[PDB]
C-alpha cells in the first residue's frame, strides 16, 4: 500500500466483508431495547441448572464464533495465509473479536445485554457460578459503548484484533505483521479523515482482552471439573476445540 | 469433538 486510494480500498472491503459477517444488525438490536426481561424470567434464568445455564451460553457462543471465522474467511489477506497459521489466528482471536462485538448488543443506559431475545443484567447470568468473569465481560462492553463505535470503526478495530502478529505459533510473522500494518493504516486513515483520532487513547490494551479470554477459560475448566460428562455429552465441537483444550 | 476449524476454513 502506497497510495490513499489503495488504502481507502482497504477500508471499504473490511467495511464490507463485517456488514456480510455481522450476525445481528445494528438496527435490529436498537429496536429491540425497550424489549427487557421481566422479573419473573430472571428468577427463573437464575434457577436454571448451572450446567444448563453454561451449555445455553457455550452454544450461543459458538454461534456467535461461527461468524466471526467468516468475516476472517471473508477478510482481505487471511485466506492467503497457510491454514497453520489461519487456525492460530483464529484460536486466540475468535473469543475477543466476539467481546468487542458484543457492545453492539450492550445498552449502556441500564447495563443489559441482548440474550435470547431480549435484554437482560447482570443478574440473568447468575447461575453460571462465575460473577468475576460476567462483571469484567459487563465492565468491558460499558467502556467500548463510552466509544460510541460506528459500524465502519468496529469492523476495523476487529480485524486489527484478529490479524495479531504476536500470536505465538504462527509460521509465517512476517506476512502477518505486513497484514496487520495494513490494516493499521486504514483503520489510522478512517479514524484521521473522519475526526475520530482521540479514540485510539481511550481503546482498552491487548492484555485486558487477554485477560477476559484466560478468566473465560480458567471458569471453564472449573465447570469441567464439577460436570464432565455435560462437557463432553452437551457442548458444542467448537467451542471443546477452542477453549476446553483437553 | 474437534478440528472444526479446518473443515470450516476449507469450505
Ligand atoms: C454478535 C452479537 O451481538 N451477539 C449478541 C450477544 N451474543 C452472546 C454471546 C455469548 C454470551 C454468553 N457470554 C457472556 C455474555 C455475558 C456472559 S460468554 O460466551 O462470554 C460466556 C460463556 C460461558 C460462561 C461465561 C461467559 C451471550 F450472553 C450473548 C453473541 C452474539
Amino acid at each position: 500500500y502506497a497510495s490513499l486510494t489503495e488504502i481507502e480500498h482497504l477500508v471499504q472491503s473490511v467495511c464490507k466483508s463485517y456488514r456480510e459477517t455481522c450476525q445481528l444488525r445494528l438496527e435490529d438490536l436498537l429496536r429491540q431495547r425497550s424489549n427487557i426481561f421481566s422479573r419473573e424470567e430472571v428468577t427463573g434464568y437464575q434457577r436454571k441448572s448451572m450446567w444448563e445455564m453454561w451449555e445455553r451460553c457455550a452454544h450461543h457462543l459458538t454461534e456467535a464464533i461461527q461468524y466471526v471465522v467468516e468475516f476472517a474467511k471473508r477478510l482481505s489477506g487471511f485466506m492467503e495465509l497457510c491454514q497453520n497459521d489461519q487456525i492460530v489466528l483464529l484460536k486466540a482471536g475468535a473469543m475477543e473479536v466476539v467481546l468487542v462485538r458484543m457492545c453492539r448488543a450492550y445498552n449502556a443506559d441500564n447495563r443489559t445485554v441482548f440474550f435470547e431475545g431480549k435484554y437482560g443484567g447482570m443478574e440473568l447470568f447468575r447461575a453460571l457460578g462465575c460473577s468475576e468473569l460476567i462483571s469484567s465481560i459487563f465492565d468491558f462492553s460499558h467502556s467500548l459503548s463510552a466509544l460510541h463505535f460506528s459500524e465502519d470503526e468496529i469492523a476495523l478495530y476487529t480485524a486489527l484484533v484478529l490479524i495479531n502478529a504476536h500470536r505465538p505459533g504462527l509460521q509465517e510473522k512476517r506476512k502477518v505483521e505486513q497484514l496487520q500494518y495494513n490494516l493499521e493504516l486504514a483503520f489510522h486513515h478512517h479514524l484521521c479523515k473522519t475526526h475520530r483520532q482521540s479514540i485510539l487513547a481511550k481503546l482498552p490494551p491487548k492484555g485486558k482482552l487477554r485477560s477476559l479470554c484466560s478468566q473465560h477459560v480458567e471458569r471453564l475448566q472449573i465447570f469441567q471439573h464439577l460436570h464432565p460428562i455435560v462437557v463432553q455429552a452437551a457442548f458444542p465441537p467448537l467451542y471443546k476445540e477452542l477453549f476446553s483444550t483437553e | 469433538a474437534h478440528k472444526i476449524l479446518h473443515r470450516l476454513l476449507q469450505e
